[PDB]
């Protein structure tokens, strides 16, 4: 994670400016973004939202295994890695007031 | 020995503690702030060694029990909690101090009127204007403002999340009351939870419900006077401001004294290296990077003081939002003035708000009292309540608020005789027994 | 030197004239005074509120009251045995001085 | 499981605390303590700079805050209480402390 | 260097004067104007005033 910074300066040969808005940044899903604290290498960021594993800094917490806590079956060498993503506030509940 | 006050009306009033929790994260490299980009200067400086490894542990240390302080204070309960969508509570209001559902951000209304009575600028269009600095709109983010390698870090917790912390607890508080912070969360009408908290403090819910609507509107007022106490006073968030100001004076001093001779030819490393030889210069650079060390300790040092502050400060807030908060605390004058109801927490930049909301008198009545009623040579003292007397007849009344009602046996008990006590006085106590052998 | 010394902003006389009126409050206003206004009760009355806050029936007090008072009467005499049997008592102060 | 312990009398035991509130005010002054009114010796000492006016402003917060703490330690009323000429307690003789 | 240490054991001293300033205000809120239920923190045994 390069703090405090974007991965821009660093060596790169392979593109040729397009005229994008956003850092040539064409993604068919939740690929890897940039992010204004930092710039993270690594790690794909995922929608879902989980407890934190390894706060990092404006909500971002990565994990390695992609699931929380499973007293079942560990990761393995499948495709599944380390994410980076917002840790889920608390447990949504739902009280029924009268 | 013979005259007792007892309160004949009450008011509902609310205050406000702000209580700093963290500040800003700082971060000092030794490298760059002493040598610029020179190879005899980083070779000089290494000599020294662990002293700027053990800085930086103790600045990751600083910002580790930062965070943890955040957490614990705000962080308490891993179930999030709602509010109904229909607003009934028997009459309170709460939708001043709840998160408007209209507006894109959960802010309440009370953080907007705080960060609008700063003095802010018209020169231009206000969209964003500071997401985290308390409660001013300056220029550019830290990158502005580093040009020495002040990285600032980011908090590990946002604004948001601690808005939404505050708002599940305080939904807890009015739906769940204090069941939550023991254990499961158990609805119960918020009505009835004043009836409950009256009782704690020695007074008899039956009052409540007869102004229960009264109390309501007290309430709501109340909320109004805070909106008050904004405009006719601006040092309610002295602490967080006073904070900030010291925490940017130091910073400032700190990169002002780069420019410092230290007794040397001149402030600048390559001034002095083109000016004059490197070797003869050995000296001149050992002194200023000894004075640069000494100011960093300094620095360092007075950092450590005031995060030994700031967790103080968190300690106790999170005492408060466990007791004075989630439950009720019988501590006098630890959730605010006068005998504590509940208490609201809110979140502020770098800090926490409390608005405890407690139950004080309002009109006192003088009455005569005797310390017990013996009638045919046994004693009656009273479980609960004191006599009162309006110069003809004897009454019972409870404690903390007048309500006389017919001495019976119901709420008295024997024990001792006329004689046994001192300045005791005769009267009749009302038997239900009796009237009933009438018939 | 130069090694002035800033009077305190709160003189003796104050600290003095605030601790007697919180023990005056206590006597006469009890508890009443801190949580709100100040409602006079007898002390004889109060001690019998304080004996059921710790789970003990007020009865005993007034079997006992002029007994209690003693107590407590002699109580005080022993402080002063306390300052002639041990100078321990103001350390704090004297070894922060 | 069968044997209770139940106090047939009562005694009035009282103790005493001492808690620090503050202590002397103390200030240096650079100049005096450093230099004797010699023009050298201060126009050297004025090279530091911020650290006499930072250290003067450590030591006003430190006076500050102590004179808060005896603010808040004993000035909590508004309104002074005076006890009544008649000193009559129901046996209570506070006369010594008071 | 010499002042630095005196302004940092002074610094020392005052974070001592405040926290105990902090606990006896405390008491005098609590064992003083009121009655507190906590165990020996207004002397041992049960506390009356």
């Amino acid at each position: 994670l390069y703090q405090d910074v974007n991965c821009t300066e660093v060596p790169v040969a392979i593109h040729a400016d397009q005229l994008t808005p956003t850092w040539r940044v064409y993604s068919t899903g939740s690929n890897v973004f940039q992010t204004r604290a930092g710039c993270l290498i690594g790690a794909e960021h995922v929608n879902n939202s989980y407890e934190c594993d390894i706060p990092i800094g404006a909500g971002i917490c990565a994990s390695y295994q992609t699931q929380t806590n499973s007293p079942g079956s560990a990761s393995s060498v499948a495709s599944q890695s380390i994410i980076a993503y917002t840790m889920s506030l608390g447990a949504e509940n739902s009280v029924a007031y009268s | 020995n013979n005259s007792i006050a007892i309160p004949t009306n009450f008011t509902i009033s609310v205050t406000t503690e702000i209580l700093p929790v963290s500040m800003t994260k700082t971060s000092v490299d030794c490298t760059m702030y002493i040598c610029g980009d020179s190879t005899e200067c980083s070779n000089l400086l290494l000599q020294y060694g662990s002293f700027c490894t053990q800085l930086n542990r103790a600045l990751t240390g600083i910002a580790v029990e930062q965070d943890k302080n955040t957490q614990e204070v705000f962080a308490q309960v891993k179930q999030i909690y709602k509010t109904p969508p229909i607003k009934d509570f028997g009459g309170f209001n709460f939708s001043q101090i709840l998160p408007d559902p209209s507006k894109p951000s959960k802010r309440s209304f009370i953080e907007d009127l705080l960060f609008n009575k700063v003095t802010l600028a018209d020169a231009g269009f206000i969209m964003q204007y500071g997401d985290c600095l308390g409660d001013m709109a300056y220029r550019d983010l830290i990158c502005a403002q580093k040009f020495n390698g002040l990285t600032v870090l980011p908090p590990l917790l946002t604004d948001e999340m601690i808005a939404q912390y505050t708002s599940a607890l305080l939904a807890g508080t009015i739906t769940s009351g204090w069941t939550f912070g023991a254990g499961a969360a158990l609805q119960i009408p918020f009505a009835m939870q004043m009836a409950y908290r009256f009782n704690g403090i020695g007074v008899t819910q039956n009052v409540l419900y007869e102004n229960q609507k009264l109390i309501a509107n007290q309430f709501n007022s109340a909320i109004g006077k805070i909106q008050d106490s904004l405009s006719s006073t601006a040092s309610a968030l002295g602490k967080l401001q006073d904070v900030v100001n010291q925490n940017a004076q130091a910073l400032n001093t700190l990169v002002k004294q780069l420019s410092s001779n230290f007794g040397a030819i001149s402030s600048v490393l390559n001034d002095i290296l083109s000016r004059l030889d490197p070797p003869e210069a050995e000296v001149q650079i050992d002194r200023l990077i000894t004075g640069r060390l000494q100011s960093l300790q300094t620095y360092v040092t007075q950092q450590l003081i005031r995060a030994a502050e700031i967790r103080a400060s968190a300690n106790l807030a999170a005492t408060k939002m466990s007791e004075c908060v989630l439950g009720q605390s019988k501590r006098v004058d630890f959730c605010g003035k006068g005998y504590h109801l509940m208490s609201f927490p809110q979140s502020a930049p770098h800090g926490v708000v409390f608005l405890h909301v407690t139950y004080v008198p309002a009109q006192e009545k003088n009455f005569t009292t005797a310390p017990a009623i013996c009638h045919d040579g046994k004693a009656h003292f009273p479980r609960e309540g004191v006599f009162v007397s309006n110069g003809t007849h004897w009454f019972v009344t409870q404690r903390n608020f007048y309500e006389p009602q017919i001495i019976t046996t119901d709420n008295t008990f024997v024990s001792g005789n006329c004689d046994v006590v001192i300045g005791i006085v005769n009267n009749t106590v009302y038997d239900p027994l009796q009237p009933e052998l009438d018939s």
